[PDB]
């Protein structure tokens, strides 16, 4: 289960990193400040780095208590759309 | 050749409708430009007031 | 007789060959504002133009006066009215 | 020839019923105006309605002169009873009867989280505020031209001027909704009647009041836009996560020892 | 097996082909409110129109205003008493109209709101004028986003739709065309148009809806027609969360087969916005690009087509897909940026021209798709 | 329409050729269509094509209206036959 | 928005004038051929 | 959390508007009746 | 019973007139593609580069149209005959329907007796032979 869950995101990390790199905010949305920089405040945005190398780091940060479990879902979602949905219970699966 | 009386009258009515629509558009555009201006001025007023109060 | 429409008054004027300019449409009447005077229609329908138009109230009053003035005789019109009613299908 | 007899009896009955030379000659003038292809048929009927209103038969003459018990075709549809098949449809052309179905009718054979509900509530409030503001803005747009005309028109015609139902607008009801809302929907009858009858003295006042209301409601919308923005910041993404809310329950239920034994026992039973 | 999943190809449009489109918009359409807690919201047409104005699409498209439909024109389908009551009713005098409202199925799930007749007449006039301009051959596409309310019966207003302008548009197209193919994308079954055209051959009321526990309760694979309209009622019931790739793999074969066999002269393509992810009641998971691939495929043939609006219980996604489809109709691809408009603050926190699918249980197993395609092909070969 | 005042070709903001305005706003849209002795000859051919095309369109529209009425008649007869046959079947 | 709606109004006016001119010409043709039909069908009797 | 319903004009202003229009046009003052239906 | 007769009569006249129409279409079917090609070539944007070419294309269009009017006028004539004959047939049909439906008379009773004699005469023509 762990292997397949990790593979389901490793197979599409190649295009996800390109999508993250090519992301460009529209000039006239920052004025409305609806773009919540909470992910930017905590560095949870995936820009400038590979998606897998950040998701495993965040999994480690959750497993050692560095990051709250609540923020992990959004931290992965705003960068991975919802194609990394299965691996929210990674900590409990590794514990089992 | 467009010299018909009834056709000319209908053309005149349509051109009157077009001209009233162009007038109404200009009036509404000026009104909502004024609305944007007064909203912007009120925003600046509130921002400066909050700055001084802080 | 201002409660009628523009088509009725225009056809009345055409049929009786009255020398009264066609009435200005309600929208055409409201067109004539300060800035509304700069449009093509108002600048071409106010002064020096034989195509000048006038308000609907005055034309309605003129048509009402001409209609009440125009006397009628039953013998001339009632058979004509019956023929027109029985002819409208053709 | 016989048809002329009843028509002349109708005319003499009208003469007897009206009982006035002036009224009768006005009515005949109207009939002649119809006869000269000037008056429309419907206009003629509505005009003569003033004279011949109180006589039902005479006006009628003039107007003339000028669901389980049913059989089922499958599980979905049913057959209409004959006593309902023929119902008044006066707009039908020749082909409007050929293709359209008459007797066959339809018959039906017979979970959301707490965050999509909040998002929908936010959207509902947003739509309500925006709908009110936009109706007010459209009415203000029309009354702007109306008042710009009023202020450029001589006092001699202010008293007798009347605004037709619609005020030159395409919709006959949009201008009513804003007035009803602003004037508490009860006393607005007098305001709308005065606007219909007295435009020169009502349109400026109503336009100014609507402008003030539009500014106030724009202020309120700006105030609540921040709240809606904040409440949509933290709910939009978790709304799309339908299964993630119960993902913890699913994981804790699919890995139990009893379920672990059952998923093998049932598989073995199915294989056998 | 007939269904065959394929990867989603990128959007491609022929640059050589030129298409004329006559967008229809009545500025007063978006000013009637169904109620405080009603999913129906006519504002979406106005927001979509603002988007098309801001994107610069006006420089390559034609847009007009359709005259409101007269009562007699509107009565081409519905009964005289129904339209009479619909005109006579007001939210303030229903006490004397209680029996008529009970008979006509209005008030409880579909309530009476001021301006109801104005909205109905606007939608009907849009549809009728679109059909009339289609017949005259001046415009290849007659976009009327205002109407599309296909849930209105002959004598009952069920499913928040009081008047069914699609029927009138199809009628005015049939006045000069022998066979017109009708395509549905709304999640709910198009009960009104289906019931209207269930006993005729001159139409092809193809549909793509979802079967389950709903209000319509129709749209089975069994219903195919009566009389000369037998096997002329194509239904493709589906299930929860059908994604883009499988929806395309279902749509393209069926439409290709219909155009190869039925051979219509005009298309009345419904473009309901309630078949998208994040809908209020729609259970599908189709994205906006998936919602527009069907329209692009229909357009690629090169025949006159009448695009209409319809359902859609959300505003931002519906407006976004409608403007994207309008842009695609011009052989022009719209960028992901949503240029500033009066209603800009509506468009979510992403502020991009895209609706993104959610994670829902894709109950649409391939076996069901194969079975439904085989049934549809079997009942379609008879044409 | 190409030979008359109307414009059969679609006109856009570029085609309308409206003059630029800075807040000419109400100015009329200048337009151009798709396309002694010799000019007189060209005018003669243009006028000839004009009224012959008018005649042809007149004839074709009259023919189409006639066919529409004939199809109305045929549909009427078919509906009558179908209704009476369904009534007869309903009897037994 | 102002430029867009101005162009929209101009397009609507052009369409309306074209439609009305075509309608008037068609009505003239219809009346002409109705007159010809009536003249032909009046001599038969 | 829930925005209050959008307010109408205060009665003290609707009465002023109706009285002003009635007096300027020539109508009698506002009657003390409520045409409830 | 007259409904049956008019139902028989419809297709025969309709088909005679449609065959006439097919003949008119036949005698001029070889010029429609030429006319459409000429119109499309004229409406090309890269065509106005030679005035003589415009003149010759207009001349060709004029000649084609001069040849095409006669077929159109014959089409109007045959369609008018279609319309009047179909009008008469529909008149007979809907009088027949109205009479048959108004009563869910002695003159039409007599026609049964007149036809009963013919049926009796034809039945006895086989017995007597
Ligand atoms: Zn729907």
């Amino acid at each position: 289960t762990i292997y397949e869950r990790l593979l389901e995101i490793k197979q599409m990390n190649e295009r996800v990193t390109k999508e993250i790199n090519t992301r460009s905010t529209v000039t006239f949305a920052k004025d409305l400040d609806l773009l919540s920089s909470q992910l930017s405040e905590m560095g949870l945005d995936f820009v400038g780095e590979d998606a897998y190398k950040q998701v495993l780091r965040l999994s480690r940060r959750l497993i050692n208590g560095d990051l709250e479990h609540q923020w992990f879902e959004e931290s992965l979602r705003q960068a991975y759309n919802n194609k990394a949905f299965k691996l929210y219970t990674i900590d409990k699966v590794t514990q089992s | 050749q467009g010299d018909n009386g009834q056709y000319a009258r209908q053309v005149r009515d349509l051109e009157e409708e077009r001209d009233l629509e162009l007038v109404r558009l200009r009036l509404f555009e000026e009104y909502r430009v004024s609305r944007s201006g007064i909203e912007f001025q009120e925003d600046i007023e509130k921002a400066k007031a909050e700055h001084e109060k802080l | 007789f201002e409660e009628y429409t523009d088509a009725f008054l225009r056809r009345y004027k055409d049929h009786f060959q009255l020398d009264v300019p066609d009435n200005l449409t309600l929208q055409g009447y409201l067109l004539g504002s300060k800035l509304g005077a700069k449009t093509y229609s108002y600048k071409r329908n106010t002064q020096g133009q034989h195509d000048k138009r006038i308000h609907k109230r005055d034309l309605a009053n003129v048509v009402r006066r001409h209609f009440d003035e125009h006397s009628i005789k039953e013998t001339d019109c009632i058979p004509q009215f019956i023929y027109k009613v029985k002819n409208q299908k053709k | 020839n016989i048809s002329l007899n009843e028509e002349v009896t109708f005319f003499e009955k009208a003469k007897r019923y009206i009982g006035n030379k002036h009224l009768y000659t006005e009515f005949l003038k109207i009939l002649n105006l119809y006869s000269q292809d000037i008056l429309d048929l419907d206009d003629l009927v509505e005009k003569v309605d003033f004279y011949l209103g109180s006589n039902k038969e005479l006006f009628t003459w003039f107007k003339n002169f000028v669901l389980d018990l049913c059989e089922a075709f499958g599980p979905s549809y049913k057959r209409l009873p004959k006593s309902d098949t023929f119902m008044p449809c006066s707009g039908r052309d020749d082909m409007c009867w050929e293709v359209l179905n008459d007797e066959w009718v339809g018959h039906p054979v017979w979970r959301k989280n707490q965050y999509e509900e909040t998002l929908f509530k936010i959207e509902e409030e947003r739509h309500e505020y925006d709908f009110y503001i936009e109706s007010n803005l459209r009415t203000i747009q029309c009354l702007e031209t109306i008042v710009n005309k009023i202020e450029n028109m001589t006092e001699n015609e202010k008293a007798n001027f009347k605004l037709p139902p619609g005020l030159g607008h395409t919709s006959m009801t949009i201008y009513k909704k804003v007035i009803r809302k602003v004037y508490d929907k009860e006393r607005g009858f007098e305001i709308i009647d005065a606007l219909h009858e007295h435009p020169a003295v009502t349109a400026p006042v109503v336009l100014k009041r609507l402008k003030q209301k539009d500014e106030e409601w724009r202020r309120a919308q700006r105030e609540w836009n921040k709240v809606w923005r904040e409440l949509e910041q933290k709910v939009f993404f978790k709304s799309l996560d339908h299964l993630g809310l119960t993902f913890k329950q699913a994981d804790k239920k699919l890995l139990t020892t009893k379920q672990l034994i059952s998923e093998i026992s049932s598989i073995k039973v199915d294989q056998t | 097996m007939v269904y065959e999943a394929t990867p989603f190809d990128p959007i491609t449009v022929k640059p050589s082909d030129k298409r004329r489109v006559a967008y229809f918009y009545d500025a007063d359409v978006g000013n009637y409110a169904y109620g405080a807690g009603h999913p129906m919201k006519p504002h979406r047409i106005r927001m979509a129109h603002s988007l098309i104005m801001n994107y610069g699409l006006y420089k390559k498209m034609e847009i007009y205003r359709a005259k409101p439909a007269t009562k007699q024109e509107m009565c081409q389908f519905h009964t005289d008493e129904y339209i009479d009551f619909l005109s006579r009713v007001t939210p303030d005098n229903l006490e004397m109209f209680k029996r008529e409202s009970v008979k006509f199925n209005v008030g409880d799930d579909c309530p009476v709101f001021d301006g109801l007749y104005e909205y109905c007449s606007i939608s009907g006039g849009g549809s009728m004028e679109g059909a009339a301009r289609l017949n005259r051959g001046k415009c290849d596409v007659a976009v009327n986003y205002a109407g599309g309310l296909h849930h209105a019966k002959k004598s009952e207003a069920s499913g928040f739709c009081y008047l069914n302008d699609i029927v009138l548009g199809i009628i005015e197209l049939l006045r000069y065309h022998p066979r017109v193919l009708y395509i549905d994308i709304d999640v709910h079954h198009g009960d009104g148009v289906e019931e209207a055209f269930y006993t005729t051959d001159r139409v092809m009321t193809c549909s793509f809806h979802k079967y389950g526990e709903f209000f319509p309760g129709t749209g089975e694979l069994r219903d195919i027609g009566v009389g000369a309209g037998k096997n002329y009622a194509v239904n493709v019931p589906l299930r929860d969360g059908i994604d883009d790739a499988t929806y395309r793999s279902v749509f393209e074969p069926v439409i290709k087969k219909i155009m190869e066999w039925y051979q219509p002269s005009a298309v009345v393509l419904q473009c309901g916005g309630d078949s998208l992810s994040g809908d209020r009641l729609g259970c599908f998971n189709l994205s906006m690009e998936g919602h527009a691939n069907c329209v692009n495929y229909v357009k690629s043939f090169g025949i006159p087509m009448m695009v209409v609006g319809g359902g859609g219980y959300t505003m931002r996604n519906v407006a976004r897909t409608w403007c994207f489809e309008t842009g695609l109709l011009n052989n022009v691809v719209l960028d992901k940026d949503l240029p500033y408009n009066e209603y800009y603050e509506y468009y979510g926190p992403d502020y991009k021209l895209s609706v993104r699918p959610s994670n829902m249980f894709n109950v649409n197993t391939p076996e069901y798709l194969d079975k439904v395609m085989t049934n549809i092909f079997a009942n379609l070969e008879n044409t | 329409e190409v030979f008359l005042g109307d414009h059969p070709e679609p006109i856009y903001e570029s085609n309308l050729n409206l003059p630029s305005y800075n807040h000419p706003f109400f100015a009329l849209p200048r337009l151009e269509q798709s396309n002694a002795a010799e000019q007189q000859q060209l005018n003669e051919e243009i006028e000839s094509a004009r009224q012959l095309s008018q005649i042809a369109l007149q004839r074709n529209k009259e023919f189409i209206r006639n066919l529409q009425k004939i199809r109305k008649s045929v549909i009427k007869a078919n509906r009558i036959r179908g209704r009476i046959l369904n009534w007869s079947r309903e009897y037994l | 928005e102002t430029i867009a709606t101005r162009t929209f109004i101009h397009q609507d006016f052009h369409k309306k004038v074209t439609d009305l001119r075509a309608r008037l010409l068609n009505r003239t043709t219809q009346t002409w051929y109705d007159i010809n039909k009536e003249r032909r069908d009046m001599d038969i009797v | 959390k829930t925005a209050p319903p959008l307010q109408s004009l205060k009665p003290d202003e609707v009465t002023e508007d109706i009285s002003l229009i009635r007096e300027l046009t020539g109508q009698p003052p506002a009657p003390f009746r409520l045409r409830s239906d | 019973n007259d409904i049956t007769d008019v139902l028989e009569e419809f297709p025969l006249a309709t088909s005679r007139y449609l065959t006439l129409l097919h003949e008119i279409d036949a005698k001029c079917v070889h010029s429609m593609p030429n006319l459409n090609e000429r119109i499309d070539k004229f409406l090309k944007k890269d065509f106005n580069k030679d005035h003589q070419t415009q003149v010759r294309l207009l001349n060709n269009i004029n000649k084609i149209y001069e040849e095409l009017m006669p077929s159109l006028e014959e089409k109007m004539h045959v369609s008018s005959i279609m319309l009047d004959n179909l009008d008469r047939l529909t008149s007979r049909l809907e009088l027949a329907y109205e009479v048959a439906i108004k009563n869910t008379p002695a003159m039409h009773l007599h026609h049964e007796l007149m036809e009963k004699i013919e049926s009796k005469s034809n039945s006895k023509s086989s017995q007597a032979l």
